[PDB]
């Protein structure tokens, strides 16, 4: 009969840095064996120091980015200041698990900086269990994502290697090539890709063409 | 003849929340002083009997590691409000993982002060002092029975408010030490409690930027009367 | 006097008392002025205190990114109702996805307000809001009261010695469409310094200043950023 | 996933692994599965991660509430207590929690263990997890209550060694602490490919 | 005394004066006049102009219920928009589960039934507000109903609300408004609001006119601009 | 459901339901209470017997656990609900953390329900005040009493009831160190006390004393007997 | 709407309260019932009010009604109230049977009863009960008991009170002719019509003027007996006789 | 709604130079039965917005009293204030969401075209509570079929002449006569401009059938 | 089956001036036995009977239900019920239970308490009484009790013909049964006394 969910894909990836944090999406929206759009990101600006990326339901997705920016505005009015990264994450534990017996089918991975001025990634499941992390990728191609980064930013499973931190500029052109493999071998991952990055003085986009498929 | 509870006068104000204004000139007095260094906050006791056992009564209690309180007018309704305050800081504690500033403790507490009426009885009639130290420094806030809190520098609350009040204004800079100003306030309870100053009329607590809030005993207490 | 008790006994005159005794409250809190331009509402408070220790008790909230209010009366009514301004505004923020319009989040609040005006046992809203904000049409700025009967007005003023700084707006008031943000504010600032005793005016701790505007968010001035605005004002004239 | 706790002469050991699949895909490999509550109580993940997390989060605002109102601590009997009063309201709805609570009190040390159906039990050995079994068998063998504490943290970080080679759903790091009479202290977190090496030769 | 206190007491001769206390509120707010044409009705209001500071299209008393309902009051402002929303949902739910637009001899017996239901209890007041209905369908023709706050409706050909009712309404009678069409009406509805309140007790004062037919379609809205300067224009007439 | 604020304020900042009700405490018969350092002793006087009537259901020293006694003074309708609700809260605190309720803990029980009481709609405040009795876990003595605003206060020695100023008086010139001395010793301080009150010549008086890991143990009129002989053959030579 | 209000639950100023003192006035006047124990046996002497010379004297009594298998009550004060709280323990007496499949004891229902009766004193605005009423029975904790019951909401045990219009005349006669735990029940009835022979002012104590009642232990019955109007007049007589014998030789 | 009576079928909307065309048939189907083939399926919201719906018909005459009372309602007050097309877009899916969470759906599939303030709007709203934007959109089988016409269009040609796309969706109109079931030779057109909102007559197609002589 | 988790058996039949009721003993779980002095009939006022067969909760839980609101009904009124009162008043706690139902099946069996005259009915689970003249049964053996009943009743009997009839009905048909023995208990109840007798049957 009726069910009410459906899986509209979408691929997300975020990198804490050293003083930055890129958190990247596709554009396409699609479901069945059809294509909705071409032109749907998933970069969401929540303030100038905290973008959320949200894949899965794109139902659940749209609710749930409202209900956490109703939220923040909330916060301000009872405490005259913005939230931290720290403190949406926090919430938005409580939020997803707020609804325990009748989920959201969304995979959440908030970026931004600390109170330092560091990179912080906090990766969600549907539930609302976390842990900050140097890097995660979550959606369709999250299998195909993470092993990568394990080799090149994790510098795992190597011999005789230097352990340089990763630089903004090396940071760029790994996210560019990562999603070029993956949208080889992913029937989901898109056609221009949404790159964010926050830094310290606000936040730049680009966006970056794929095969369109 | 019989008004009901929720009822303007002729000049406007109310009854009886300016009623429980006078009631808080009955309770024992109490004087915070916030300093850069950290806030100190003391009270009187007001021993009636040689029989009564004096530690089992309390006007300084702690809300939470960082907020201190300091009641005044009536107790037993004063254990309420105190009680909310502390599940009010664990609810924002749980669900944003930080601690709640020292204003916003107050005015959840301030929102539950004029909330009686006739559906869902009679406003509270106790006055506060909220002593805390968040991220914007120490802080010393002073609610009312009406819901109305202010922050203050040096507020002086109980039945001696007004002397004590006129006694600090001229004792008190912006540049004071937490040394001092305890030696300060003791100076001031000195001179408008009844019986004679020692260890066990009187009780202080202070809460500083490094450590958390810290209640002095009968120890460490008395070298600062004997010192006075 | 019997039918001075409660707000259901209508007076034999057919003035109910309980609501203009909600009229007196509102003429004890210190005065708040506002006005508007062709492409911006300003609006002006005057802050008091207890003792020269105690801080400031401040008037002007932010509601949304295009209404602020100004505040007078007791301060605990003010805040049930702010809390219920905030609701109304992200809700139809979470609906429309629009932001909720000035003269129709008013209709809202006589509505809410005319309760508690004619059921049994229930005070009135003893508080005095000034309402500036946004629509697509330009500036408002809006007046209400504990009778719950709002206002479209150009130019008011409410609170305690008010009636002199409403003389001063009616001879002044052919100007205020005409000029930019610089001497819109002090046109206003002459106005609270019109309601004070004649000795002390404007020493920048007991003054604040609301701005809402054409490219502009709603912003809230205090007490150092007043600076700029509160020089080059000439002296009181006697 | 593969927890284990035991309690001899000097305090509580605990011990957990820190991998967390998805069917069977690994998630993540660096999941603090012993959880904080207090300076002075901990608890463990096993079954479902988010509710874990979250009942035991609920635990540690509850008895901050208890502290205020009696000017002590709690016991760890009272703790566990209400851990097992909250979880059965939802009996059957389909909540997967398998923790333990450990501490030191007033009695002494103290390790309960806690179901989502409604467990409540003492004991000195603990073992919960999809790769438990493997944990008890060089448990059993190894265990004196008389242990040395440089023994008995050998005893605990080889013992999660053998269920990590065994089980597929278990691995990642050994972490480790020990409950001592003031507080808990975090001792350590060695990596399994680094035990590999030492305990081989 | 005593008898007054409640609307839930009866004197001792048997009339309810809180209602009667209630009505005494409606001759302090100003003038609402309203009479209907051969083919429409049209509403008119004086209002006056409290001080400068406020703006020309404040507070109107004059609204709009549904799309061919109007509405005119006269009483204390708060209780007046409170019954204009009820009204105005009232017809909502007629169109909800009828399907079509409300009959006037319906919508007023709907409000004025809720407006007598606060004359019976000790909990609520009276309200202290008179209004005036009015519309016009093509199967009906135009109606014309007024409400006081007893809880009273009747049909009139042309009625008046306000402080000066009964010399208001004697110039009504002196027209003929069972021929003439609502475009002659809008000059003479104009004029004999200026006969009355004089210069003494008000400074200046504010028209405000209203309109419904089938030459505005039905629909209710108000007079364009330009018209209602011709009866501005048709203003200082009445001086010979 | 009848809503009407009962309790209200005065003009000069007072309750008067409240200060009203003290009085019905103040006509109620006098209760004493002191605490020695291993044996708590607390007994009532103006048993005001009628030779008629079943002695035990006239008690007023009744047990809420093991390790706690109560007495009280007021109206006896009131008091009776009190310790129902009483023991049912201190009987869920051993569901709850495993051990026994401290003496401490049930005042703060009573007393929390006995103010939001004076603040409800529709209900007239109580009328009883209460001495709270108990040895605690590690063995230490201590006792309370509940105003009928709801303040818990602990003591050395207190007396409430008719003629209860007078009592008060009596114990400052009398507590000493040496009084609890003995067990047998501090029971002749409130021998003394209460034949210093209303008449009560051993046939009105019902001492019940707790050795700090027995129940309650009332004393039949024998020893009260015994005790008042000797009580009054100190004052019969030393005078 | 708070004008007609009459507050029936506030205190006075002197600290007692008004509207329980004036039922206990109302408890004073109309009616007379007493009881009396000391051995195997329990009984009620009751004086009938109405003795107007057309009614049917029907319903097995007047005062005096069975509460459970072995314990019944007497009652005073207005009649109507008594009606409502009598089958309101009657049913107390069942839902204990229902959860514990054992009869009550005879304490524990006077105070469920007196519970119910003191939450009328203390909220809900709302006029007393002006009923008190006594209570005898047999369980196997203390055998046969006898309680009182005022309308304030407290109760006690005894062994000898009346609440009659003079009933201050009759306990102090009660406790000038009585003995601890040897009035047997015939000494007992005997006693009996010697009190209301004082109390009530309407002479030579017509037989219909009273009723008694009586509950006496067999084995497994716990018979509760209302002894009939043949055996009352042969015990008023007795009565008689011995008054003559005993002024004469004195 | 758990099962559909009375259904719809595809409808088509694209944006051109300062306006948006929608077109859909004038057939309530009942299974594989074309019981109502004369109703009409397209409504026209007050001055700048419009709406047409697939699936459910008695569901979509149900929002069709709705939202017909939230503009009567709102244009009685006199603000000078109207709903945007993307204001009601933003309520409709609110309106889904809202309501597949309590496990009882709208069985609709919804196309809000609209121009107001210079600019073309053009949204899908899902039974689901599915939105988003784009300039060209279809529902039911003209996703699979007409949907691949418009976008090699657009990806061509990115913006259009009124007379352009009112041509090209005549043609994705014969096309869902042919290879669709549940189809009727019996259409509308409504279109919103700058001017206002205008919706033709029962329009017809001509089609072909000059292969049916190859044996 | 739900009826047959524990077994039972109850048997009514009407005689001259008499009326006699018997039952099983058996206390047990579907395969085994637990007790052999279950009890299964109910005292309800005097020369007036009540057996209960089905489920053993609602053996016990309605035969306290039922004298629940039977000390009720005898105190608010002044004298004993009726037989004929009974079985509507049982009818009425079944039928309460519409959707919920007890699973029991009760048997009423005494005598009219003014003129002396026998009564016996039966009910379903949810209250549908029968009033017969002759016998009722009820249980997991009803099959084998109509055997008997229709070929050794007779319709004038005395007390003495009338033990020997329902006792050979009752141990013919229960020993054919699986789930019911242990035991029979046999009451027999008339004007002047009360007899009750334990039979000798199969413990088998």
């Amino acid at each position: 009969r009726f069910s009410p969910y459906v899986f509209n894909g979408g691929t997300i990836l975020a990198i804490a840095g050293e003083d930055f944090a890129i958190v990247a999406s596709d554009t396409r929206l699609s479901e069945g064996f059809s294509i909705h759009t071409r032109d749907s990101p998933k970069c969401y600006k929540l303030t100038d120091k905290t973008v959320i990326g949200c894949s899965g339901f794109h139902g659940d997705c749209l609710t749930l980015t409202k209900i956490i920016e109703a939220r923040l505005k909330m916060y301000k009015h009872s405490n005259n200041k913005a939230m931290t990264t720290g403190a949406i994450a926090a919430m938005l534990s409580t939020i997803l698990y707020s609804r325990r017996f009748f989920p959201y089918y969304v995979y959440n991975i908030i970026g931004g900086l600390d109170e330092e001025g560091k990179g912080a990634v906090y990766s969600f499941d549907p539930v609302g269990s976390y842990q900050r992390d140097s890097f995660k990728a979550g959606g369709s191609a999250s299998a195909m994502l993470q092993p990568l980064l394990d080799n090149q930013v994790g510098f795992k499973n190597m011999q005789n290697v230097e352990h340089v931190p990763l630089s903004l500029d090396r940071a760029m052109r790994l996210v560019k090539d990562v999603f070029i493999s993956a949208a080889e071998r992913d029937v989901y991952t898109g056609d221009a890709l949404r790159i964010c990055i926050v830094t310290k003085e606000g936040i730049r986009e680009e966006t970056v063409s794929l095969r369109k498929d | 003849y019989d008004r009901g509870v929720n009822t303007f006068s002729p000049e406007g104000r109310l009854f009886q929340v300016e009623y429980a204004i006078e009631a808080i000139k009955l309770g024992s007095t109490a004087i915070g002083i916030q300093t850069s260094e950290g806030v100190c906050l003391a009270v009187e006791k007001r021993i009636t009997s040689p029989l009564m056992e004096p530690s089992s009564i309390e006007k300084i209690v702690e809300i939470d590691a960082h907020i201190g309180c300091a009641m005044s007018g009536l107790i037993a309704d004063a254990k309420t409000l105190i009680d909310k305050a502390r599940v009010e800081t664990q609810n924002h504690w749980f669900t944003y993982n930080e601690t709640m500033t020292v204003e916003s403790v107050t005015q959840a507490v301030s929102n539950l002060a004029l909330q009686f009426g006739e559906e869902d009885s009679r406003p509270f009639g106790v006055a506060l002092l909220f002593g805390g130290v968040d991220e914007k420094g120490p802080q010393l806030f002073h609610m009312d029975p009406s819901g109305t809190f202010v922050q203050c520098d040096a507020r002086a609350i109980g039945s001696a408010s007004e002397g004590a009040q006129s006694s600090l204004q001229e004792v008190y800079h912006k540049s004071m030490t937490l040394k001092e100003a305890i030696k300060s306030s003791l100076i001031i309870l000195k001179q408008v409690m009844e019986e004679k100053l020692n260890a066990t009329n009187i009780e202080l607590a202070t809460v500083q930027p490094g450590q958390n809030f810290h209640m002095f005993t009968k120890e460490e207490l008395e070298e600062v009367i004997k010192d006075i | 006097n019997q039918y001075d008790n409660d707000v259901t006994v209508w007076s034999p005159q057919g003035r109910i008392h309980q609501i203009e005794y909600a009229m007196e409250a509102v003429k004890q809190g210190s005065a708040t002025v506002g006005l508007k331009s062709k492409t911006h509402a300003v609006l002006v408070a005057l802050k008091r205190a207890q003792s020269e220790l105690a801080a400031h008790q401040k008037k002007i909230l932010h509601v949304d990114n295009h209404i602020g209010i100004s505040i007078a009366g007791l301060t605990a009514d003010a805040r049930l109702l702010c809390n219920f301004m905030r609701q109304e505004c992200l809700d139809s923020r979470f609906v429309f996805d629009r932001p909720l319009p000035v003269s129709r989040l008013v209709s809202l609040i006589g509505s809410k307000t005319q309760i508690p005006t004619q059921r049994y046992g229930r005070r009135p809203y003893g508080v005095g809001l000034l309402i500036a904000g946004y629509d697509d049409m330009g500036p408002h700025i809006f007046q209400t009261c504990p009778s719950a009967n709002y206002f479209d007005c150009r130019a008011m003023s409410i609170g305690a010695r008010s009636q002199s700084a409403r003389t001063y707006l009616e001879r002044h008031m052919s100007e205020f469409m005409e000029c930019n943000l610089n001497e819109l504010v002090k046109h206003g600032l002459r106005a609270l310094r019109e309601t004070l005793p004649a000795e002390q005016d404007l020493t920048t701790k007991n003054v604040s200043i609301g701005i809402v505007g054409k490219d502009l968010e709603f912003t809230i001035y205090d007490d150092d950023d007043v600076s700029p605005f509160l020089e080059g004002l000439e002296e009181r004239p006697q | 996933t593969t927890t284990l706790a035991f309690k001899f002469r000097h305090g509580v050991i605990v011990a957990a692994d820190s991998r967390a699949t998805a069917g069977a895909y690994i998630a993540s490999q660096t999941v603090k599965k012993v959880i904080e509550i207090n300076p002075y109580l901990l608890g463990t993940m096993a079954g479902g991660a988010a509710d874990c997390s979250f009942w035991e989060r609920l635990l540690a605002r509850q008895c901050r509430i208890y502290e205020l109102r009696n000017k002590e601590r709690i016991s760890v009997a009272a703790a566990s207590k209400l851990l097992a009063n909250m979880v059965y309201q939802y009996k059957g709805m389909g909540l997967s929690m398998g923790t333990m609570i450990c501490g030191w009190d007033k009695r002494g040390p103290g390790l309960y263990y806690v179901d989502s159906e409604g467990n409540r039990i003492s004991g000195a050995t603990f073992s919960v997890g999809s790769g438990s079994v493997y944990a008890y068998g060089v448990m059993d063998r190894g265990y004196s209550y008389d242990l040395e504490v440089e023994q008995a943290y050998d005893l605990a970080r080889r013992a999660i060694y053998q269920a990590t080679y065994r089980d597929a759903y278990s691995g990642g790091a050994v972490n480790l602490y020990h409950v001592r009479e003031d507080g808990w202290i975090r001792v350590s977190s060695d990596n399994v490919a680094d035990l590999h090496e030492k305990y081989s030769g | 005394t005593g008898y007054d206190l409640s609307a839930s007491t009866f004197s001792p001769d048997g009339r309810v004066f809180q209602v009667e206390y209630a009505m005494k509120a409606v001759e302090n707010s100003s003038t609402a006049i309203g009479i209907r044409c051969k083919d429409g009705v049209v509403f008119g209001v004086e209002k006056l102009v409290l001080s400068k500071l406020y703006e020309e299209g404040s507070n109107k008393r004059l609204f709009n219920v549904d799309r061919h309902v109007g509405m005119a009051v006269a009483g204390l402002l708060a209780d007046a928009r409170s019954l204009a929303d009820i009204a105005r949902e009232e017809a909502s739910n007629f169109r909800s589960n009828f399907g079509y637009n409300i009959p006037l001899k319906h919508l007023a017996d709907r409000v004025a039934m809720y407006v007598h239901a606060y004359t019976l209890y000790s909990a609520v007041r009276p309200f202290g507000c008179s209004f005036m209905l009015g519309s016009y369908s093509v199967n009906d023709g135009a109606q014309l109903y007024m409400i006081d706050p007893s809880g009273v409706s009747y049909g009139y050909w042309g009625c008046a609300i306000g402080k000066a009712r009964q010399a208001a309404k004697t110039e009504i009678e002196k027209l003929q408004m069972k021929e003439m069409t609502c475009r002659d009406i809008v000059k003479e509805v104009a004029k004999i609001i200026y006969i009355v309140h004089d210069e003494v007790k008000d400074k200046a004062f504010e028209l405000e006119l209203s309109w419904v037919g089938e030459l505005t379609n039905g629909r209710h809205e108000i007079v364009p601009k330009d018209i209602r300067e011709e009866a501005e224009k048709y203003a200082k007439e009445s001086l010979k | 459901s009848y809503d009407r604020a009962i309790t209200v304020f005065s003009p000069d900042g007072h309750l008067f339901q409240v200060e009203y009700a003290q009085e019905a405490v103040k006509k109620g018969s006098t209760a004493v209470g002191v605490r020695g350092r291993d044996i708590v002793v607390l007994g009532v006087e103006k048993k005001s017997v009628a030779k008629l009537q079943d002695e035990r259901t006239v008690r007023k020293i009744c047990a809420l656990d093991d390790n706690v006694c109560m007495a009280f003074a007021g109206l006896t309708a009131d008091a009776r609900i009190v310790i129902n609700r009483a023991r049912v809260e201190c009987q869920s605190h051993r569901l709850t953390v495993e051990d026994p309720v401290t003496v401490e803990y049930i005042t703060r029980y009573i007393a929390s329900l006995k103010q939001r009481y004076t603040q409800s709609n529709g209900r007239r405040p109580f009328g009883i005040s209460a001495l709270i009795v108990g040895f605690d876990f590690d063995g230490t003595p201590r006792l309370y009493q509940t105003d009928p605003s709801g303040t818990y206060h602990a003591w050395k020695a207190n007396a409430i009831g008719r003629g209860a100023k007078s009592v008060r008086e009596f114990l400052e010139k009398n507590y000493t160190d040496e009084a609890i001395e003995t067990d047998d010793l501090t029971i002749k301080l409130v021998i003394k006390a209460l034949l210093e009150v209303v008449q009560s010549g051993g046939k009105n008086i019902e001492l019940a004393v707790m050795r700090r890991d027995q129940s309650l143990k009332i004393l039949n009129p024998e020893e009260i007997e015994k005790y008042v002989a000797e009580i009054e053959k100190e004052k019969e030579e030393n005078e | 709407s708070r004008r007609y209000d009459s507050r029936t639950t506030i205190f006075s100023p002197e600290g007692r309260l008004y509207q329980v003192e004036y039922a206990m006035e109302a408890i004073g006047h109309a009616g007379t019932c007493l009881g009396i124990l000391a051995n195997d046996g329990v009984l009620l002497a009751a004086e009938r009010r109405n003795i107007h010379k057309l009614l049917d004297e029907v319903f097995f009594s007047e005062k005096i009604y069975k509460l459970n298998e072995d314990m019944a009550c007497s009652v005073a004060g207005i009649t109507s109230d008594a009606n409502v709280l009598t089958n309101e323990l009657r049913l107390i007496a069942q839902r204990y049977l229902l959860q514990y499949q054992e009869p009550i004891p005879c304490e524990q229902l006077v105070t469920a009863l007196c519970d119910i009766k003191q939450a009328y004193t203390q909220f809900g605005g709302k006029r007393p009960f002006g009923v008190s009423l006594l209570y005898i029975g047999w369980d196997k904790h203390y055998g046969f008991q006898l309680y009182q019951s005022d309308p304030s909401g407290n109760y006690g045990g005894w062994k000898a009170t009346c609440i009659g219009n003079n009933s201050a005349a009759a306990v102090s006669m009660l406790k000038q002719d009585y003995k601890e735990g040897e009035m047997t029940l015939k000494s007992a009835l005997a006693l009996a019509i010697k009190v209301l022979n004082k109390t009530m002012d309407v002479s030579k104590l017509s037989a219909e003027k009273v009723e008694i009642a009586t509950l006496t232990r067999e084995n497994g019955k716990t018979v509760i007996r209302v002894l009939k109007q043949k055996e009352v007049e042969q015990l008023i007589k007795k009565h008689e006789e011995e008054e003559a014998k005993a002024e004469r030789e004195k | 709604t758990q099962n559909p009576m009375v259904t719809g079928t595809s409808v088509l909307g694209v944006k051109f130079e300062g306006g948006v065309v929608i077109a859909a048939d004038m057939l309530g189907s009942y299974g594989s039965l074309a019981r109502f083939r004369n109703i009409s399926r397209i409504m026209r919201v007050n001055n700048s917005t419009m709406l047409g719906a697939s699936g459910d018909y008695a569901d979509f005459q149900y929002l069709k009293q709705v939202l017909g009372q939230m503009v009567i309602d709102e244009e009685l007050l006199g603000d000078g204030h109207s709903y945007s097309p993307r204001a009601i877009h933003s309520w409709l899916t609110r309106a889904m969401y809202s309501r597949r969470s309590k496990m009882n759906p709208l069985w609709n599939t919804m196309v809000i075209g609209g121009y107001a303030d210079g600019e073309s709007f053009l949204g899908y709203v899902d039974m689901l509570g599915v939105a988003y934007e784009a300039p060209s959109l279809a529902t039911g089988y003209g996703a699979y079929l007409a949907q691949p016409l418009l976008r090699e269009v657009l990806e061509k040609q990115p913006v259009l002449s009124q007379t352009e796309a009112r041509d090209l969706v005549e043609r994705c109109m014969r096309v869902l006569y042919y290879r669709d079931a549940r189809s009727y030779n019996r259409f509308q057109i409504a279109t919103v401009t700058e001017k206002g909102v205008e919706i033709e007559g029962p329009l017809s197609t001509e089609t072909n059938w000059d292969i049916a002589h190859m044996i | 089956s739900i009826m047959s988790y524990n077994g039972g058996a109850v048997m009514a039949m009407k005689g001259k001036n008499c009326v006699a009721i018997a039952a099983d003993r058996r206390f047990g779980i579907q395969a085994q036995m637990v007790t052999t002095d279950f009890q299964k009939i109910f005292p309800m006022g005097d020369r007036l009977y009540i057996g209960l067969a089905g489920l053993a909760t609602d053996v016990q839980t309605v035969a306290q239900r039922l004298k629940f609101r039977l000390n009720l009904y005898e105190l608010k009124e002044g004298r004993q019920i009726k037989p004929y009162t009974l079985m509507s008043m049982v009818a009425n706690l079944l039928y309460e239970k519409r959707f919920g139902p007890y699973y029991t099946e009760p048997v009423i069996a005494g005598l009219d308490p003014k003129t002396f005259k026998p009564f016996i009915c039966s009910l379903d689970l949810i209250g549908c009484p029968m009033v017969t003249d002759d016998f009722v049964v009820s249980g997991t053996c009803a099959e084998q009790m109509y055997g008997m009943c229709e070929s050794l009743w007779e319709p004038n009997m005395d007390p003495d013909h009338l033990f020997e009839t329902i006792s050979q009905a009752m141990l013919n048909a229960v020993d054919r049964d699986a789930v019911s023995g242990m035991g029979v208990i046999v009451h027999i109840i008339e004007k002047d006394k009360i007899t009750t007798r334990t039979l000798k049957a199969r413990m088998d």
